[PDB]
């Protein structure tokens, strides 16, 4: 039941980290 | 005024031809006349054990450890 | 006076010699296992 | 003489040291 | 805007707002205090003082009532073992419910107060913006510090109008709520002397009393004042913190190592008290003198008390435990039950051996059964093959004095071998490892985690000491560096750094 | 595994608490930010 | 400037070579007796009569196994003065017990204490904002946990790490074998943050000498930058675009970027110290209880958390005697946790 | 904004915000009183660590009785 | 009293929020097999 | 137990490859908190109280965020004038060079002692007049290393020397 | 009077007569020589 | 009494879940109408 835990923080983690690649804020230059 | 100003001047060597060498070998003479194993209380290479004190010398007590290390150090 | 690169040639030359004597102190005498 | 101070408070511990430590190379047991 | 780790500055320029939020915190410690106090009575369990005493059981903030007076509950039982007749209102349920009623009040105070911001107090008259003479709002907090101190000190530690403290004998067998007289003198400096309390309590007191009366009066020095930021707050948060974690790291010092306000059958013995053999050399003179009497190994051994060969224990050290083995000290070897007595070895001739104990620091050690004289004897091999010193070539059997297990000689190699593997932690003692189902590791006591958390946060606070103050001597420079930067920087430009009067 | 069972809420909650925080700080600086224009 | 309180502070605010300051009243002596009697300690006094050990080059040691040994154990916490009841004045008997090496932590935590002060009075002077002074805040952090509160919350200060390379090593090792710190989360957080705050050195000294714009006609480029000059040394938006693409994220905020330089090494420093605090105590995250009861009663389940569990038990067994030899430990080869063949 | 009772008995407390002495004022006596807590300071850290030991003050358990 | 002068907006960037969210996801990742035991 | 077994088998602490990797990140650590302080303290004033300074930098600006002079200036008067990095461009291939070093060091340091040449063995180099061994610190490491030794694969070696 | 009271009390005495009063003399005497110009 | 474990878990979760669901709503509103202003 740890397993269950462990594997849901983990793809928490990635998931966290693919929306941070692909979701990021657009950089842009100020005016 | 600038290090290598200083460095290059020849009074600079005329000083550290003689102040340097002296205190060099100052040094020389403090190890080699046994004053630092007296001063430090540091054993010499025949001085780590003695008769009865084949066994290494431990202070075992806070406050007669000055006690115990006469003791010790009788020699 | 005396030019810069012969004080520094000299003063890492000695500096280098005295490493050296560390060197072979620990090959030689106290502090070798021989 | 600070300057002086400074410097040589550094420098002449540094070469008595130095010339004990070459001594103590000798000391050959 | 104003980022997450800003947000709470809005109150730094708003008195009345900023008594809000300091009446909203200290609402949630009074209501954490009184709350953890009704959860540590729910699962507390009064009935064996001797064996199962409060710091056995992971009683954080029950000690600190019972340090200063509350002994008793309403339920009919005391932390010193008797039975309460007819409790007062200040019990341990008494003083958790004023907490809580202290908490509902502060957070009505903390609402009024959020609400009600624009009071003329906080407005300056010379200027009418919002401020705190900060320096005379000092003194009067001084005054009220003094005047507290010293009733403490003159009316609650004495027991002249009230309970006294916690006093124990020299090894925690005998200890009760008793009023102290002051000791002045140097033995109220002894950290052992509880007298010292009220000597502090009373003088220190005094002398605070009299500084609040110096700092309503005189002003501060323009010099000085203008040094360390008087007119800022943020001035008084950093000296604040200072203090706050300095008196953090007397804290955790004093309990670590122990002193008269941090009593051992309240928090549990320290780890120098295993480390010289603190019980087990007075254990060894009790029954020694007892020999001198006349008496033999098993009366003698009879005579010792259990709750004193309970502290002969290394389960007891708080440093034995871990950082995250968690709950009560009875979750990890158990709740212990009874003493089993003292297990003299008896060599095959006869001679006296002694398994070495345990030290602190490892968490397994190997079981060796030292001479009188310490040459190893005997010991449970690891390499069975050419052993020399096993129990089996020397012989050994295992004669119980004192405790339950009284009178009974023992002479089998597996059972000396046994209870060789219990005498290797101190004393042995019987468990109930089912009622918590414990595991078999040990835990730490209060006195550990005390130490442990305290000396954190005075670590973290030292760190924000360092923050606030240089944000404090730090505030015209906050968003950033101007262009004036640029022409003091230059080396040589101005004799003296900063100021540019020079040159 | 014998494993704590108050460390389920201890992680679980650990986890969420913050993490809630952390988007609705989010969603209400979004938020202004839309409704400013 | 009249008063003789504002002379003192006009001449200690000198601009000169070595700025002084307030502070240097409290660093350079402190400091000064601090790295000379580290240079003492490991020249001349020995670890004979604390340890059993030669940690002087006049024993025999190297620059490896020179060292100022802690004091011996039986001094507990003393502060070890030489005025001290201990010693009692006498310079060669403190040196014996190791007085030296509570010289040497006790006037290098003031020495720490002014150099931050000099950080800060510095920062002041010139008119910066005080982020230095912060950041040596990490190394003050590992240094009152690991050398004061370690030794502290242990029996004495023999257990301090004893000041020297193969010292630091045996300490090192020790901690590993007896606490078992590198499954320490907190210690786990430190190592993260050193080696974090390496990377970002080195991705950020590598992108900004590879965005560098051409503002020169010589292949070496570091010519071409001027000290006053108010234009950007190196393409932003080039380093952006190229971590973007490569990574999937970049900074885009050279602010952020120089906090976050900042930010790593430090929460690193901290979050170690906070688990070294935890280990003065001996409140180690030594065991998960779990593995422990299964392999006890599963002798099939392996695990490299099991192994390092028996390394840390030879460790201890097999250094307890030679390292703590004020315990008097003999331990026969019968009860010494061994393995087959070696 | 709001005058309430306690306000007005409280206002006299609050209405001297940035009043300073001029000059160094009380700053010698201070720093005395400053060295002599930082001598009591010495004293008592250095009784409990026994490196001062006062006759009769026996820093340990056994002195409680 | 009326309205607050000190009232202030409070933020967090997108970038800020990823920053958050992998810190507490990995401190729960971390101390989870340390509060299980 | 990776890093045990190597520590045991090889001594990679006294071994001086390893000992420039831990300088490496030490100094990589050292440099980035340096480097950062010194950029975040000296930051040109672009920004309102009620907002965070980052925002006082714009993305693709053309100006420097920073005063270079002030943070040289300040770590010259910290340390000496001649210590600090007046180049900027000098300061960051520095910065990118100190850990780079240190760790292709260290991956050498360890590629060499997969082929067993091993970190320093001072053990037993110090001896007295009669010639018994007076420990030092490398004797009680070489402790903690032979304890790992004989523990680590208790049931894998038949035979004393640890060859493999 | 114990000797350990002694030896702090003269531990104090010469705190003063060798490191602060020697040092707040030579802060004293160089600052009044050598002073800024223009303050 | 003797309990279900997961039911800790499913008490709290689902009252926390929909409570911070319902806290964002509102802050969120709140926000933009402040920025809106
Ligand atoms: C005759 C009257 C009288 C008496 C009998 C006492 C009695 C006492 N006072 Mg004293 N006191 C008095 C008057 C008196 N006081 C007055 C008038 C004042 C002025 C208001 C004070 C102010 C005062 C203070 C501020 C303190 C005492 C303390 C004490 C206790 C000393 C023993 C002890 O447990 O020390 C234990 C504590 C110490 C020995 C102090 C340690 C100090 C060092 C320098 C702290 C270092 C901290 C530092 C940040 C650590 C860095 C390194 C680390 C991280 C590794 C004792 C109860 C101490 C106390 O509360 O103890 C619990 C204490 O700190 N008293
Ligand atoms: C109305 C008065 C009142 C009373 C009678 C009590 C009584 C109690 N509280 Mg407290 N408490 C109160 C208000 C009160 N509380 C409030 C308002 C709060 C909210 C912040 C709390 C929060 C609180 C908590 C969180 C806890 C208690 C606890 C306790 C118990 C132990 C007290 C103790 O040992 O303190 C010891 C206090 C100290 C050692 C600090 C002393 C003061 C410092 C050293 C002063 C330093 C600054 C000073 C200005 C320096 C200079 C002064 C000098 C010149 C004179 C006891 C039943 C404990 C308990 O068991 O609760 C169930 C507990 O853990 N209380
Ligand atoms: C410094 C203050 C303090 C101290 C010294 C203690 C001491 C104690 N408490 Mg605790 N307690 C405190 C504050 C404190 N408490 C507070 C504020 C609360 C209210 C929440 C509680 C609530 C509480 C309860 C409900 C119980 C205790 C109990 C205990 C005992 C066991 C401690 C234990 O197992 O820790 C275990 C600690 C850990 C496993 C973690 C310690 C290491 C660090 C701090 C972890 C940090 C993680 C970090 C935040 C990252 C998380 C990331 C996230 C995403 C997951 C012990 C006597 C037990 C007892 O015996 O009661 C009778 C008990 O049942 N305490
Ligand atoms: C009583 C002491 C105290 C007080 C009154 C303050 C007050 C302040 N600090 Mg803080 N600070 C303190 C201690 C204190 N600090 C300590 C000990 C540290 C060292 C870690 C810091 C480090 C620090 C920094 C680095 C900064 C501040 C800042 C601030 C300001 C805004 C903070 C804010 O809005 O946070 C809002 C916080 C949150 C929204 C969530 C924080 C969640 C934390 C990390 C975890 C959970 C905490 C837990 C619930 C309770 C802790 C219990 C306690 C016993 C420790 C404010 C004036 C800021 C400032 O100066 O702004 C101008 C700022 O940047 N402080
Ligand atoms: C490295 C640690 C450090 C640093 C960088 C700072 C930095 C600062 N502190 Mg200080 N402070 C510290 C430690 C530190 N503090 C400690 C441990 C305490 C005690 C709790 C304080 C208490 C404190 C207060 C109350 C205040 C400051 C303030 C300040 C600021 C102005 C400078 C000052 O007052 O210096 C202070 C000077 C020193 C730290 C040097 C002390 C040197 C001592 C006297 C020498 C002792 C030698 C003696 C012989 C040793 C005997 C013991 C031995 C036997 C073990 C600045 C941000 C002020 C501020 O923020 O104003 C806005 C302020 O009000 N600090
Ligand atoms: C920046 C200056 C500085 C600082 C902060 C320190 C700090 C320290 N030194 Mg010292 N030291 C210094 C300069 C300094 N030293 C210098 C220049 C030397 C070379 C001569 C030494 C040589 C030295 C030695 C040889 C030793 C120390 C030690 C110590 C520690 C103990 C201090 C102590 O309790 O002394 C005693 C207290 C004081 C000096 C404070 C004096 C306070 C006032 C001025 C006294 C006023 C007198 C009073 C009116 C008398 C009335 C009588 C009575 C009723 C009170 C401490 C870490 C000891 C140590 O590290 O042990 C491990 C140690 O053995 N130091
Ligand atoms: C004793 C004692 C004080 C020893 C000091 C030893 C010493 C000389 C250290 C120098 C270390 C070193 C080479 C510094 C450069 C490190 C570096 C990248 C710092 C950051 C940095 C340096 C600048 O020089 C400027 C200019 C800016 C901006 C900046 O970040
Ligand atoms: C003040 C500035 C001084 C410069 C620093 C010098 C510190 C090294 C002293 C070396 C010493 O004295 O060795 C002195 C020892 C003396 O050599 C020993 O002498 C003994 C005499 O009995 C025996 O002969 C030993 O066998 C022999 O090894 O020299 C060495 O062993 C040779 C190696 C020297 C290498 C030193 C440079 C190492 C750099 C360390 C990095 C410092 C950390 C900086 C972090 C910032
Ligand atoms: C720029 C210029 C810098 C100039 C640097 C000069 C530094 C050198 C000064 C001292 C050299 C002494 C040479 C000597 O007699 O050998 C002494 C020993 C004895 O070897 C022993 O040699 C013995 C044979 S024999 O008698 O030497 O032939 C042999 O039996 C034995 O096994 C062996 O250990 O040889 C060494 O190990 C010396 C190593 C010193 C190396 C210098 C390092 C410089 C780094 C900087
Ligand atoms: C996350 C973390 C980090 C570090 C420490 C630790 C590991 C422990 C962990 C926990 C930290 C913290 C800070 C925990 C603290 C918990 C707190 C403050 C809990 C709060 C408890 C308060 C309570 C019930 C208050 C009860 C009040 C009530 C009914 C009031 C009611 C009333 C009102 C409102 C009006 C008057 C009448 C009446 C009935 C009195
Ligand atoms: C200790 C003590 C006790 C009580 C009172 C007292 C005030 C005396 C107090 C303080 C004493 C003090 C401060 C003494 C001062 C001693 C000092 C400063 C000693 C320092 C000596 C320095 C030494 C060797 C330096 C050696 C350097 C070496 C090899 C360098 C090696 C190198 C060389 C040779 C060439 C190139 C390569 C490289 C690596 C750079
Ligand atoms: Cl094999
Ligand atoms: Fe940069």
């Amino acid at each position: 039941m740890e397993t269950l835990v462990y594997v849901f923080l983990l793809a928490g983690t990635l998931g966290v980290i693919f929306f941070a690649v692909f979701f990021r804020d657009p950089p842009r230059i100020a005016k | 005024r600038p290090f290598s100003d200083i460095i290059t001047s020849i009074r600079y060597w005329i000083i550290h031809s003689i102040t340097i060498p002296a205190l060099y070998v100052a040094g020389w003479l403090f190890v080699s006349t046994g004053l630092a194993y007296d001063i430090f209380g540091t054993p010499r290479p025949n001085e780590y054990f003695t008769q009865d004190r084949q066994q290494v010398p431990l202070v075992n007590d806070r406050f007669s450890a000055k006690q115990e290390l006469e003791d010790l150090t009788k020699g | 006076r005396i030019p810069l690169w012969l004080i520094a040639t000299v003063g890492g030359t000695l500096a280098l010699t005295v490493v050296g004597i560390f060197f072979y102190g620990s090959y030689s005498g106290v502090g070798s296992s021989l | 003489t600070f300057r002086w101070l400074a410097i040589h408070g550094l420098a002449v511990p540094t070469v008595f040291f130095l010339g004990a430590i070459t001594s103590m190379q000798f000391i050959q047991r | 805007g104003l980022p997450w780790y800003r947000v709470h500055t809005v109150v730094l320029n708003d008195p009345g707002r900023l008594i809000a939020v300091h009446l909203m915190h200290t609402a949630l410690v009074a209501g954490w205090a009184g709350s953890m106090a009704l959860y540590e009575l729910a699962v507390f369990d009064p009935s064996d003082p001797v064996l199962n005493p409060m710091w056995r059981q992971g009683m954080f903030v029950m000690p600190f009532m019972a340090r200063i007076g509350v002994t008793d509950s309403w339920g009919g039982w005391s932390v010193t073992g008797e039975s309460v007749a007819n409790p007062g209102f200040w019990s341990f349920e008494g003083v958790a419910l004023a907490h809580i009623g202290l908490s509902g009040l502060l957070f009505l105070a903390a609402v009024w107060h959020w609400v009600y911001w624009d009071l003329e107090l906080f407005r300056d008259p010379r200027t009418g913006n919002p401020a705190l003479d900060l320096p005379k709002i000092f003194g009067i907090h001084l005054l009220l510090s003094g005047v507290l101190c010293f009733g403490f000190g003159a009316f609650h530690v004495t027991g002249a109008w009230g309970p006294g403290i916690w006093v124990s004998d020299a090894y925690g067998i005998t200890g009760k709520v008793q009023p102290v007289a002051p000791a002045w003198g140097a033995e109220g400096f002894n950290p052992f002397n509880p007298s010292g309390v009220a000597s502090h309590h009373i003088a220190a007191g005094i002398l605070g009393f009299l500084a609040g009366i110096f700092h309503i009066a005189v002003r501060p020095p323009q010099r000085l004042y203008r040094a360390l930021r008087m007119g800022n707050i943020e001035t008084v948060l950093s000296s604040s913190i200072a203090a706050v974690f300095w008196s953090a790291f007397i804290t955790t010092g004093t309990m670590w190592y122990g002193s008269a306000t941090t009593p051992i059958e309240l928090f549990g013995p320290t780890r120098y008290q295993w480390d010289s053999g603190y019980f087990q050399q007075e254990i060894e003179r009790r029954v020694e003198n007892s020999l001198n009497e006349g008496l033999n190994l098993s009366e003698a051994w009879s005579r010792i008390p259990d709750k004193l060969a309970f502290y002969d224990y290394i389960g007891n050290n708080p440093a034995k435990g871990g950082l995250f083995r968690a709950g009560p000290m009875n979750k990890g070897d158990g709740i212990a039950e009874a003493w089993l007595g003292h297990p003299i070895f008896q060599d095959k001739e006869g001679k006296e051996l002694t398994v070495r104990r345990m030290p602190a620091f490892f968490e397994t050690f190997p079981v060796i059964l030292v001479d009188k004289d310490g040459i190893i004897r005997a010991d449970i091999p690891f390499r069975r093959a050419e052993s020399k010193y096993s129990i089996e070539q020397v012989g050994v059997t295992v004669s119980f004095y004192g405790g339950k297990l009284n009178g009974q000689v023992f002479k089998d190699a597996p059972t000396v071998k046994k209870y060789a593997r219990k005498a290797q932690l101190g004393e042995v003692l019987e468990f109930d490892r089912t009622t918590l189902e414990s595991d078999g590791v040990f835990r730490s006591s209060p006195r550990g985690w005390y130490t442990f958390g305290h000396a954190n946060f005075a670590l973290l606070f030292f760190l924000g000491h360092l923050w606030h103050g240089s944000r404090t001597l730090f505030r015209d420079v906050f968003s950033g560096i101007g262009a004036e930067v640029t022409e003091q920087v230059e080396f040589g430009a101005f004799q003296k750094l900063g100021d540019r009067s020079t040159k | 595994m014998n494993v704590s069972v108050a460390a389920y809420l201890a992680v679980l909650l650990g986890t969420f608490v913050p993490v809630v925080f952390l988007v609705t700080l989010y969603i209400q600086s979004e938020s202004r930010k839309a409704g400013s224009s | 400037g009249r008063g003789w309180f504002d002379l003192i502070d006009d001449w200690l605010k000198r601009d000169r070579f070595v700025f002084v300051g307030w502070s240097g009243l409290l660093l350079f002596p402190t400091s000064y007796l601090s790295i000379g009697g580290w240079f003492t300690g490991t020249t001349f006094v020995t670890s004979w009569y604390t340890h059993g050990l030669a940690s002087s080059y006049l024993e025999g040691c190297n620059f490896f196994t020179a060292a100022v040994s802690t004091p011996a154990n039986s001094m507990g916490h003393s502060l070890l003065l030489l005025w001290g009841p201990e010693a009692q004045g006498d310079f060669t008997r403190w040196c014996q017990i190791g007085g030296l090496w509570a010289f040497c932590a006790l006037h290098g935590s003031f020495a720490l204490i002014g150099f931050c002060l000099r950080q800060f009075e510095i920062a002041r002077l010139v008119g910066i904002r005080p982020y230095n002074a912060i950041a040596f805040s990490g190394p003050i952090a590992i240094f009152v946990s690991v050398f004061l509160m370690y030794p502290l919350g242990q029996a004495s200060w023999f257990f301090a790490p004893s000041l020297g390379v193969a010292a630091i090593f045996r300490f090192l090792l020790f901690i590993q074998g007896f606490h078992n710190f590198t499954l320490n989360p907190f210690h786990m957080m430190g190592v993260a943050g050193i080696l974090g705050a390496a990377l970002l050195c080195a991705i950020h000294g590598a992108t900004v000498q590879n965005t560098i714009f051409e503002d020169g006609d010589a292949a070496n480029t570091f010519r071409a930058f001027t000290p006053t000059q108010a234009e950007e040394t190196y393409s932003m938006v080039t380093a952006n675009r190229f971590w973007s693409q490569i990574f999937g994220v970049a900074f885009s905020n050279k602010r952020w970027l120089h906090f976050f330089m900042l930010f790593v090494p430090l929460a690193g420093l901290w979050t170690s110290a906070i688990g070294i605090v935890g280990l003065a105590l001996n409140l180690r995250a030594y065991d998960f209880v779990s593995q422990e009861l299964r392999a006890a009663e599963d002798p099939e389940f392996e695990t490299f958390y099991t192994k390092n569990i028996l390394l840390n038990e030879g460790i201890r067994s097999w250094m307890a005697a030679q390292d703590q030899p004020h315990e008097n430990f003999i331990f026969p080869e019968e009860v010494l946790p061994r393995g087959n063949a070696l | 904004a709001l005058r309430t009772r306690l306000g007005e008995l409280l206002r006299p407390l609050n209405s001297e915000y940035g009043k300073v002495a001029p000059g160094w004022g009380t700053t010698p006596i201070m720093g005395f009183v400053m060295l002599l807590f930082f001598l009591f300071l010495l004293i008592i850290l250095q009784i409990y660590n026994s490196s001062l030991i006062i006759e009769n003050v026996d820093v340990d358990w056994a002195s409680l009785g | 009293s009326g309205p607050n002068p000190n009232k202030q907006p409070v933020e967090l960037n997108r970038t800020s929020l990823f920053w958050g969210l992998l810190l507490i996801f990995v401190l729960a990742v971390l101390f989870s097999s340390y509060f299980f035991n | 137990n990776f890093m045990l077994v190597f520590q045991a088998e090889h001594n990679i602490l006294m071994h001086p490859f390893h000992q420039l990797g831990v300088a490496g990140v030490f100094g990589g650590s050292l440099f980035s908190a340096m480097h950062g302080s010194l950029v975040t303290s000296s930051l040109i004033r672009e920004t309102t109280e009620n907002e965070s300074a980052n925002y006082g930098y714009k993305f693709g600006q053309e100006e420097e965020t920073y005063n270079i002079v002030a943070a040289h200036g300040y770590f010259g008067r910290l340390i000496f004038q001649y210590a600090s990095f007046n180049n900027s461009r000098a300061l960051h291939f520095f910065l990118g060079l100190w850990p780079v070093v240190g760790i292709w060091f260290t991956a050498l340091g360890v590629m060499t002692m997969a082929f067993n040449l091993n970190g320093f063995n001072f053990n037993q180099s110090v001896v007295d007049s009669q010639g018994r061994v007076i420990n030092t610190w490398a004797d009680i490491l070489n402790r903690a290393n032979l304890g790992m030794e004989v523990m680590h694969e208790r049931n894998a070696h038949n035979f004393p020397l640890d060859l493999a | 009077m114990t000797p350990s009271l002694s030896a702090f009390i003269n531990s104090l005495l010469l705190g003063l007569f060798v490191v602060v009063i020697p040092i707040g003399a030579a802060l004293f005497l160089v600052s009044q020589s050598d002073r800024v110009t223009r303050t």
